[PDB]
């Protein structure tokens, strides 16, 4: 079947499309 | 509820899925199919089976029982196995595969995939 | 030298200096 | 296809870090810990486990003795790093390490044999075709989005300083403290040993960092502090043990971090953290101070203390002359930073022509990293 | 009011207008125009295609980002390849084109103009 097709290797980079990395919020954080 | 643990597990299901139906081409054979990963490997008797068939050579029959004990020996028949055919297993433990954690059967399988090409 | 080179590049036409009649008593900045 | 996803690695002394080049998040987190059981264990077929690795051993944490690979960013053993790297590989992200390149993190200053061993174990064993190697704080001034600032990153392994200017970095003003949170932790034990509650063992230490975790911060002005909490019984928490036990931590909630500031609580003669960022910051020349001072940059889980940033700008601006701007910059994210800019720096396409290939490490052996990296 | 810079002043803000209809020309082949030439200048795509449209030979993909460093990437890009093409720049950097100097990035014009016809 092949590497590409058995690991599921995201083709979409979501860094890229952030314009401010510093201000991202992955929790609430209280 | 986390952003590390949402790209984890939409990883997990397409892995999951794949490993599911490759699993199922070499288990067509036999009469077993398996519907979910995560049940059907607890009890460890499929995966002897899938062992077996891969190397194309005889294993230990598995031992008889519904207890927990019972199912703890069939997976570590099976790692025990895989351990002489030279294979390197890293955290693995028959009551990891027993209680059910994803990430340490998935990368069980993976492992498997990958050697016994 | 599209355009021609005079009209590309804004070159003075005019100067400046002829009129004005004595350097000496000349500011820059009024301050 | 082309251009495969290159997988990057941050290790430290707390918790391991990977995940692809191109996700904004890791997808693995777990904590560098290699647990052995002490007991001897009596069920026949049981199955039988060497060692644990990761969250399970975290898990059962009764039965194990939880030993670090990583001591203040030095890797003492090695085979607990070939199982950390092995368990990373195979069943945290399930991919073949012979098909991606690597990126790693490590401290500025270190001994010169452990990016050699790196580069040996990353060549020889796991068979990757590329690998890279760099600096941490380098990494979260990427992640900050700026190009002209200081960062200060404190892990669990050490704390360090660099300024850059411009894209220009300036190794003479680099610092190392070599205060962390494991200290902190030891320190912690040692002033819960005054209220009558004991940890011992090496399992109880991960309950006394869960405890520091989630029941401090630190003083604005220490010596208030000190004189509110003598004076009534607002300032405390109460804490419930694994087995049902209550705590109740009082006072000591804002002693723990006050010795990242007076380091003479752990009988150390070294500067502050705030003294150290100040003299990093002296050491560069005289027109860059400007800059330097308003693009102060923290990194690092051990700066996720509340209220670090308004008592690192309230220190510094006393340290400063007066008519400067002195701002400090926290990202709320910035226990990850070191990896999120890391993972710019495998997107960019310059990149590709410094990763180190396999066939220059044939030539030149594990040396080259010296002349690759940094 | 400082006569040198006045005198300057009343020079670029000719030349500015000059260099706009000149470059907006040749841009409008490809579905784009600039309204400003010094913040369109700043992202370097704008730049890239117009060096598409003068040279007729492709140059690298561009960057999909947002970030300034990927600004400071698709400048350099489009920098190396004046370089390629045997064009003199002094003082010349990315940095420059990204902060968007004034004079800096007019001499960048007029250097194109002068090399390509
Ligand atoms: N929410 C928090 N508040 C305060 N301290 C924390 C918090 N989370 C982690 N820490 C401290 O930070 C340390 C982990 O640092 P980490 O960022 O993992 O360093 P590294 O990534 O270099 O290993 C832990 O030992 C802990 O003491």
């Amino acid at each position: 079947l092949g590497y590409k097709d058995l690991a599921a290797i995201p083709k979409d980079k979501a860094i890229l499309d952030i314009e401010r990395p510093d201000l991202m919020i992955y929790e609430p954080h209280f | 509820r986390s952003r590390i643990k949402a790209l984890a597990d939409e990883r997990e299901v397409v892995q999951k899925k794949t490993f599911t139906k490759w699993v199922n081409s070499h288990l067509a054979r036999v009469s077993c199919r398996i519907t979910d990963l995560y049940k059907d490997l607890r009890d460890g008797r499929m995966l002897i089976k899938l062992l077996e068939v891969l190397s194309g050579e005889m294993l230990p029959k598995p031992t008889k029982g519904k207890m927990r004990i019972h199912c703890l020996e069939n997976v570590d028949k099976a790692l025990q196995f895989l351990k002489e055919q030279r294979v390197h297993l890293e955290n693995m433990g028959s009551h990891d595969i027993v209680d059910g954690n994803h990430r340490l059967v998935l990368g069980l399988i993976w492992t498997i995939i990958l050697r016994f090409q | 030298q599209v355009l021609g080179y005079k009209d590309l590049a804004a070159i003075p036409k005019d100067k400046a200096i002829l009129d004005i009649e004595r350097p000496d008593l000349m500011i820059y900045e009024p301050h | 296809d082309d251009d495969i996803a290159a997988l990057v690695v941050d290790n430290g002394s707390g918790m391991c870090k990977a995940g692809f080049a191109g996700d904004d998040a890791p997808r693995a987190v777990f904590p560098s810990i290699v647990g052995r059981p002490r007991h001897q264990g009596v069920m026949v077929g049981m199955g039988q486990k060497d060692s644990y690795v990761g969250d399970e051993a975290q898990s059962k944490r009764g039965i194990l003795t939880l030993k670090y690979p990583i001591e203040h960013g030095i890797v003492t053993n090695w085979d607990d790093m070939e199982k950390i790297w092995h368990h990373t590989f195979y069943n945290e992200l399930r991919v073949a390490p012979e098909e991606h390149p690597v990126l790693l993190t490590e401290a500025p200053l270190n001994p010169k044999a452990n990016r050699e061993k790196m580069t040996q174990i990353m060549f020889e064993t796991f068979n990757t075709p590329a690998m890279y190697v760099a600096i941490q704080a380098v990494l979260s001034l990427y992640a900050s989005g700026r190009t002209t600032g200081i960062v200060m990153d404190s892990g669990d392994g050490v704390t360090h300083t660099v300024p850059i200017y411009e894209g220009y970095a300036l190794p003479h003003a680099i610092l190392r403290l070599d205060l962390a949170g494991r200290d902190l932790t030891d320190y912690l034990m040692k002033i819960l040993t005054e209220r009558g509650y004991s940890f011992t063992t090496t399992a109880e230490r991960e309950i006394v960092r869960d405890i520091k975790e989630k029941l401090c911060y630190v003083a604005l002005d220490f010596e208030q502090e000190m004189a509110t909490a003598a004076s009534s019984s607002s300032l405390e928490k109460s804490y419930e043990l694994p087995d049902g036990q209550v705590i109740t931590i009082g006072n000591e909630r804002f002693r723990c971090p006050e010795a990242l500031f007076q380091p003479s609580f752990l009988g150390m003669e070294s500067c502050g953290i705030h003294e150290t960022t100040f003299n990093s910051i002296m050491k560069c020349d005289v027109d860059i101070r400007k800059d330097l001072y308003a693009n102060t940059v923290l990194s690092g889980g051990t700066t996720m203390y509340p209220g670090i940033a308004d008592r690192m700008q309230k220190e510094i601006t006393a340290l400063a002359p007066s008519t400067m701007k002195i701002k400090i910059i926290a990202p709320p994210e910035r226990k990850y930073s070191v990896w999120i800019g890391g993972s710019i720096l495998a997107s960019l396409s310059t990149f590709q022509q410094m990763w180190i290939s396999k066939q220059e490490y044939d030539e030149s052996g594990p040396s080259i990293v010296h002349r690759k990296c940094f």
